[PDB]
């Protein structure tokens, strides 16, 4: 019913190896000059890689900016209310960036304000415009 | 099996079934109802066992009614008409035996028998129990024929047959029980020893022969299941499948290691791609880290814009600090998966130079046990007589083989040094011509009723012919005898004064360097009581050795045991001997084979006996004159003694049916 | 046949 396991005998690959009378060199040379092909192209992407590692070294160390844990306060301060109105022109909808941007608000209140100063703040105006960009 | 179910057993029938040769003699009962049937096997398993118990002394059928039960032995004409049966087709009386009834006063019909090999022995030995007369010519000085025995002193080493293959149903068994043969059991371990001269590890021993196995299963399966047995109008040997096999082997490895390495590549350029976007992103996050730098070093009081600058550049550059941590997470996941796939690569080769020389050795056993080139063999049917293979280990004959037909040959017309030159054979009779080996010009003429040949096929293939039949053989068989294969095979006997091997091993093996000497004293028996160890030439290297001196072949011997034992604990041998079978006139080879091109149905053909046409035209259909017996006659047990000696019985009764009638058909 | 081998 099937091969020993182990052996590997396919109908398609006896007649391609029996096709002539050196058919059965030709298929393992062809295999050869395959491997050695694949073999230096791994070595040249290791090469490639290498290079763009040590382009990477050092990390990002020198640009983290230290953790500003700071509790979420209810008031908005007038100061607070300006930069949500440029944290809407630069975001649009983004209202987790617009959290982090003004630090002390909740995704839920910056969804609140955006309802509450609708009309004080133009914020139809202001999303259409950060539309246009 | 035991009783007398082991009897049918002990003589190749099924217990509980009716064979073909039993419905031919017996049509009234195989067609009748099942009761009388299984009466009738009863009846024959119970003679058979008879017999079996007691194969020192004729069985008559006085005896044997004598011994038998009711309901069984109330119809005495079946009793006799199986008895009968059994006789005749030699499956009791045969071989060496007291006779009970003294042979009759005068003999009815003659024969001539070709050759006085076992073939010819033991039909002759039957025929003369049917009351024949019978004259066997052999063109040797000495009867067995390839049953060949060295004696000099007390060595005794057998140039031809060696190994009793199994009792377990075998007829060689009987002949054990009449015959004083010294049978010896050969324990199977073989330890292999390669060119330099030092033992294969069991580590590799055991996983070369594992994939010798599995190739010759998988070319099994190359035959039957992928149907690959014609290749270019010539049909497939076992040779060109093995290759086709090995090479498909190799090319798997090749497929492994390109997919192994094409996963590789394809991880590789996934980090390519991820290092690049890792690149892009340290590089905007240093100049976004710069401008927030610029944003903080503006100090308050400040506007809101400016103040909102600060802190967007602050939102940006943590966002992209964010997901280049979550590329150095997928970073370190595809980095340690690359150390995955280097760290365990597939198979580097299939077979190095050293395992294809073990798996030669391999191929070097194969070739001896066919005595011939795999290149030779039929893929389809080289193992066509594996089913009736006997069952118990094999055993040697430790006074030599020779006492067997010696044995047989006891009370016979046998004319040595008396080579056949012409058979003749006509409606009316035959009339063989031989001269004397010696003196060439001394001619004779022999006349009888009925001629059997068992010369070897090597003999009925040369060409020119050694032997004339007239007239001419038909195309039928002519063609049987160029199509079938007849191989060769040597032995070197080695005669010391001491035992320098290990005594407890009874072979062991010699790898060679090269796949074209793998055959060359490849293997080493340790059998007889005396120090003789003995070697042989197979494949290839047996037809070569043919035209190497014995000093040169032995002097390989010597080099090959001084590498395994130790240059200076391998003496020089007493006595050597060499066969070259091939080149011996009166055999012209070793044994038959099943050829690629040749079957099973060949053997058939060869056994078929020869009618001549008549005298006067218009003149009835005549009686066949010329049969034949002999190793290559026999479909299910060629190449063997036993095989040879089956064919004997079996022509001796196709003849006496012929010449003596059948009395039992009725 | 295949029953002489090693
Ligand atoms: C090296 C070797 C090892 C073997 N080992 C084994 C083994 O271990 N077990 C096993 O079962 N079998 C073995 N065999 C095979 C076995 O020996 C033979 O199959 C068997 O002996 C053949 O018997 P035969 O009567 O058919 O042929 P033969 O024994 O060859 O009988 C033919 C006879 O005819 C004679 N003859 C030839 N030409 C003429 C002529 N022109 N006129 C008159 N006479 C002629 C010959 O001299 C010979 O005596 C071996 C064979 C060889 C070569």
């Amino acid at each position: 019913r099937k091969p020993p396991k182990g052996m590997f005998l396919s109908q398609e690959d006896v007649e391609a190896v029996s096709a002539n009378a050196t058919a059965a060199t030709t298929v393992l040379r062809q295999l050869d000059m395959e491997l050695v092909s694949v073999k230096r192209q791994i070595q040249n992407i290791k090469q490639t890689n290498s290079a763009l590692k040590e382009k990477l070294d050092g990390g990002i160390e020198p640009y983290r900016l230290p953790e500003v844990i700071q509790k979420c306060n209810a008031r908005w301060t007038t100061e607070e209310q300006l930069l949500a109105v440029q944290a809407i022109r630069k975001y649009g909808r983004d209202f987790q960036a617009i959290s982090d941007v003004i630090g002390n608000k909740s995704v839920v209140q910056v969804k609140n304000f955006f309802v509450n100063y609708r009309r004080r703040f133009n914020i139809d105006e202001v999303l259409q415009e950060w539309e246009a960009e | 099996p035991s009783g007398v179910e082991g009897a049918a057993f002990q003589s190749r029938l099924p217990h509980d079934r009716m064979t073909s040769q039993e419905a031919a003699c017996f049509p009234d009962i195989i067609s009748g109802p099942q009761q009388t049937q299984k009466v009738f096997l009863f009846i024959r398993n119970r003679t058979l066992q008879l017999w079996l118990d007691n194969p020192k002394i004729q069985l008559t059928f006085e005896a044997t009614l004598q011994q038998l039960e009711a309901p069984y032995n109330s119809d005495t004409v079946l009793v006799h008409r199986v008895h009968s049966y059994l006789e005749r087709h030699g499956l009791i009386n045969f071989g060496i035996y007291k006779r009970i009834k003294p042979l009759p006063t005068k003999k009815t019909g003659k024969v001539i028998i070709i050759g006085s090999g076992v073939s010819g022995l033991a039909a002759a030995r039957q025929l003369q129990s049917f009351g024949m007369d019978v004259t066997l010519l052999e063109a040797r000085d000495r009867v067995g024929g390839r049953v060949a025995t060295f004696r000099k002193g007390n060595y005794v080493a057998d140039l031809g047959a060696m190994v009793v293959t199994g009792l377990g149903g075998n007829p060689m068994a009987v002949v054990s029980k009449q015959v004083n043969m010294e049978l010896a059991k050969i324990k199977q371990k073989c330890p292999l020893y390669e060119a330099n001269g030092q033992a294969v590890p069991k580590e590799k021993d055991e996983m070369v022969e594992q994939e010798f196995n599995r190739l010759l299963e998988a070319t099994s399966y190359l035959s039957h299941q992928l149907d690959f047995n014609v290749l270019n109008n010539k049909p497939v040997s076992l040779g060109q499948a093995l290759e086709v096999v090995i090479q498909l082997q190799e090319k798997h490895v090749k497929d492994e290691q390109i997919e192994h390495w094409k996963k590789i590549v394809k991880t590789q350029e996934e980090l390519k791609e991820l290092l690049n976007k890792m690149v892009n992103l340290k590089e905007k996050i240093k100049e976004l880290h710069q401008q927030y730098k610029e944003a903080s070093e503006v100090k308050p009081p400040r506007d809101i814009t400016a103040e909102f600058l600060v802190k967007s550049k602050h939102r940006d550059l943590t966002a992209l600090c964010k997901e280049y941590d979550e590329l150095a997470e997928t970073q370190g996941k595809l980095e340690e998966k690359l150390q995955e796939l280097e760290a365990n690569p597939p198979s580097d080769v299939y077979l190095s130079s050293r395992d294809r020389q073990i798996l030669d050795w391999h191929f070097a056993n194969l070739e001896f046990a066919n005595a011939t080139p795999l290149s030779t063999l039929s893929l389809k049917h080289w193992d066509q007589d594996d089913d009736f293979e006997f069952t118990g280990s094999h055993l040697t004959v430790r006074n030599g083989y020779s006492c067997v037909p010696v044995a047989l040959a006891e009370g016979l017309d046998i004319k040595l040094n008396t080579a056949v030159r012409q058979v003749r054979y006509t409606a009316s009779g035959c009339e063989v011509i031989a001269v004397n080996t010696r003196s060439t010009s001394q001619t004779f003429i022999y006349k009888c009723d009925a001629v059997l040949c068992t010369l070897p096929l090597g003999v009925l293939k040369q060409q020119p012919p050694a032997v004339q039949f007239v007239p001419p053989l038909p195309e039928w068989k002519t063609s049987a005898v160029q199509r079938m294969g007849f191989g060769n095979l040597n032995k070197v006997v080695l005669c010391f004064d001491r035992v320098f091997w290990d005594p407890s091993v009874n072979l062991f093996g010699h790898v060679g360097s090269t796949t074209a000497s793998r055959g060359e004293l490849f293997l080493f028996w340790n059998l007889y009581k005396a120090p003789i160890l003995l070697a042989l030439v197979a494949g290839e290297a047996a037809g070569i050795m043919e035209n190497i001196s014995d000093d040169v072949i032995v002097g390989r011997c010597l080099a090959i045991l001084k590498g395994i034992f130790g240059s200076s604990a391998v003496p020089q041998p007493k006595e050597t001997v060499v066969s070259r079978w091939r080149a011996d006139p009166w055999a012209r080879g070793s044994y038959s084979y099943v050829a690629a091109g040749s079957s099973g149905n060949d053997y058939d053909l060869m056994a078929q006996p020869i009618t001549p046409g008549p005298s006067i035209p218009g003149a009835p259909q005549p009686i066949p004159r010329l049969f034949f017996a002999g190793e290559h006659t026999i479909r299910n047990y060629p190449a063997t003694v036993h095989g040879a000696l089956l064919s004997g019985l079996r022509e001796a009764g196709r003849i006496a049916d012929q010449f003596l009638g059948a009395m039992y058909t009725l | 046949p295949r029953s002489f081998a090693a």
